[PDB]
């Protein structure tokens, strides 16, 4: 029943600078189990499907890395225990953004990234010629 | 209280070794040099010998951070094995596991 | 603190700012409230002024930078529940929610009397279809049932005949 | 016989949480991880850092709050700030509880120079999985 | 003015009441400076004394007092180079280590006389 009434107070500007074009803006989730991984990419997919964002995803090799120690405190060398680390990926290519949306793209997926995951994101700006360059010869 | 003398030792080095570290390079940039002449590099060489003898880094040892274990020490965690595993083992390392394969 | 009457300067005062282009604080209009509740009691006319003003007051979003700004909000809505009004109440409610609800009251017994005061009027005053129901979004959530707000419960069953409601609202009790 | 982190058989009565009756090669099996974060992935750095901190924090939580913690913490760590979650027996008067949780946050916080949340779930006797 | 402050004070105490979501606590917590700024920048934080890419690349300015065609050219010139591919350090730093350099050479005229290349 009970209403807060006029609970919205949002500040945007617009200054006149040509904002950053970027091509493709590659995001590459590592994380330990598959699962949350999975959660994760339904919820990044379905938050750019909101936006308009356009995205692919795919799946990159996982990479095991073992190693080993001794069994025994003192000495017997013969026997041994191994552990591992798996790092899982995931992989979110979206195309043809603009450099506000990324911002609030990015800005909203990172936020929500879950505490056993890391994050690498590669971001492919357009820029057209630089000035020294454009047709002056020296 | 660090776990050990040794590890007090090695703390003690590891500060000097810090400290020093910017004349030490400066001077071994003489002593590398084919391009100087061999009379600035002896008196180079009798500088950075007089150096503090525990001001250079290889008489530092990685040395197990909580128990003070001379080896046996993974890098990564700075670690000893048996720490490690004791760890590991109860699973208090995220994302390490046995393996199995 | 000197003349119950002394409102009508006062009142003078509270169109001079409005000339020079200085919108009046919350405290202008509490201390306003103060002298205009005093004089409320035996004259309801003055009451009609504090709602008027109230209700220009009421069509802007606030910001509370003033020192003193907490009595307004709590003497605002604190005239209805001696009058007995509870459409000025449902304003005050609009004010309150809507440039920060939250600065808007500095204590929490000066917090609780607001709402004492506020479900006062809400259970008597209409109908069991809107009682019971911002009785759930109040009572737990915000601030905990005093003993004025606990017989306000037990007149509003008497009245309207309703046997199904006791045991609900014995067991938060 | 391995050893590791096990609870042995008692005569039969010993009460066991879910978690002291499950051997390390259960580890991502069955049981999960009792810490979270990023230093252990493949590309990643600081591990060492972290794991101290670990286990600090289950020093420091074991004698903050004596007798009264039920299984072993659980430590999220998400974008710079950590999330401590335990489970505590019913022992002090909220009070104390309350008093614990704002010190210690506050402490920790100026401690390792980051936001600290704890979270406190509670709990009447120590949850049993197996025997008893 | 303390008066000011103290109203100020007075002021933000009104308006701050205890948090009412995550979203408040995080909000304060990012103008305070606790949390991270979003869109995570690793550089975040530090601009380095703003010192612009030809503040590090090019050390030539330094090497303007030193022997222009000596062995000393040679050995300077590839300390210089070092520190050009050196992103570690600042731009301080990397002077400071031109000048230890400029004042040990200086230092020593002696052994260099001597040397068989008479050198400044
Ligand atoms: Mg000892
Ligand atoms: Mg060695």
């Amino acid at each position: 029943v009970d209403v807060p009434k006029d609970m919205t107070k949002p500040e945007i500007t617009i200054s006149d600078e040509p904002d950053t074009l970027y091509k493709r803006l590659s995001v590459l989730v590592k994380g330990h189990d598959k699962a949350v991984l999975d959660s994760y990419e339904y919820f990044a997919v379905l938050a750019a499907k909101e936006l308009g964002i356009s995205i692919k995803v795919h799946e990159p090799p996982r990479k095991i890395e073992r190693f080993t120690l001794l069994k025994s405190v003192h000495i017997f060398k013969k026997h041994r225990v191994q552990y591992e680390m798996r790092t899982l990926y995931r992989c979110l290519e979206l195309e043809h953004l603009t450099g506000s949306t990324a911002d609030v793209y990015l800005e909203y997926i990172q936020r929500n990234l879950p505490e056993g995951v890391a994050m690498e994101v590669t971001k492919t700006k357009l820029e057209q010629l630089p000035e020294h360059i454009r047709k002056p010869i020296w | 209280y660090y776990v050990d003398w040794k590890m007090l030792r090695d703390v003690k080095r590891r500060k000097m070794a810090y400290e020093y570290a910017d004349e030490r390079l400066r001077i071994n940039s003489l002593r590398k040099n084919t391009i100087l002449p061999k009379d600035l590099q002896e008196v180079a060489d009798e500088e950075i010998a007089s150096l503090p003898r525990d001001s250079c880094p290889v008489r530092i040892r990685n040395r197990c951070v909580m128990t003070s274990r001379p080896r046996g020490v993974k890098r990564r965690w700075r670690l000893s094995r048996i720490v490690f595993r004791h760890l590991a083992d109860h699973g208090q390392l995220s994302g390490v596991q046995r393996a199995m394969w | 603190r000197f003349y119950a009457f002394g409102k009508l300067p006062a009142l003078q005062t509270l169109r001079e700012m409005k000339a020079i282009g200085i919108e009046p604080s919350l405290a202008t209009y509490h201390y306003v409230i103060q002298l205009f509740y005093q004089h409320e009691s035996p004259s309801k006319g003055s009451s009609l002024i504090i709602y008027d003003i109230m209700n220009e007051v009421m069509g802007k979003r606030f910001s509370p930078r003033d020192p003193d700004d907490d009595m307004f909000f709590q003497s605002a809505m604190r005239v209805c529940s001696s009058l007995r009004d509870l459409e000025l109440a449902y304003q005050v409610h609009g004010l309150l929610n809507t440039g920060d609800n939250w600065k808007l009251i500095g204590s929490d017994h000066r917090r609780n009397f607001y709402y004492s005061k506020f479900f006062n009027l809400l259970c008597f005053m209409e109908q069991i279809d809107v009682t019971l129901k911002w009785y759930k979004d109040l009572i737990p959530s915000v601030f905990f049932p005093h003993s004025q707000t606990m017989i306000d419960l037990l007149q509003a069953l008497d009245v309207a005949n309703r046997l199904d409601m006791v045991p609900q609202i014995w067991k938060d009790s | 016989k391995n050893r590791a982190a096990r609870v042995r058989v008692s005569k039969g009565d010993k009460p066991v949480t879910y978690e002291e009756a499950h051997a390390p090669h259960y580890i991502a099996h069955r049981k999960g991880w009792l810490s979270l974060h990023t230093g252990n992935l493949d590309g990643e750095d600081h591990a060492a850092e972290r794991t101290v901190e670990d286990v600090f924090l289950r020093k420091f939580m074991l004698g903050t709050f004596p007798g009264c913690l039920a299984d072993q913490l659980v430590l999220k760590r998400r974008a710079n700030q950590l999330e401590i979650c335990a489970l505590v027996l019913r022992q002090l008067p909220p009070h104390k509880f309350y008093f614990l949780v704002g010190y210690s946050e506050t402490l920790l916080s100026h401690f390792y120079k980051c936001p600290v949340h704890l979270h406190l779930q509670t709990v009447p006797s120590k949850v049993v999985y197996k025997y008893i | 003015s303390l008066w000011d402050i103290e109203f100020a004070k007075q002021l933000a105490a009104v308006t701050e009441r205890p948090f009412q979501n995550g979203f408040e606590e995080m909000i304060q917590w990012t103008k305070e400076g606790k949390l991270w700024e979003f869109p995570i920048n690793n550089e975040a934080g530090f601009d380095d004394d703003g010192s612009e890419f030809h503040e590090h690349i090019f050390l030539d300015k330094y090497l303007q007092d030193f022997p222009k065609q000596g062995p000393i050219r040679h050995f300077m010139e590839l300390v210089t180079c070092g520190l050009s591919k050196n992103p570690y350090l600042s731009v301080k730093q990397k002077v400071e280590h031109i000048e230890w350099f400029r004042n040990y050479f200086n230092e020593k005229r002696v052994i260099l006389k001597e040397s068989g290349i008479q050198l400044n």
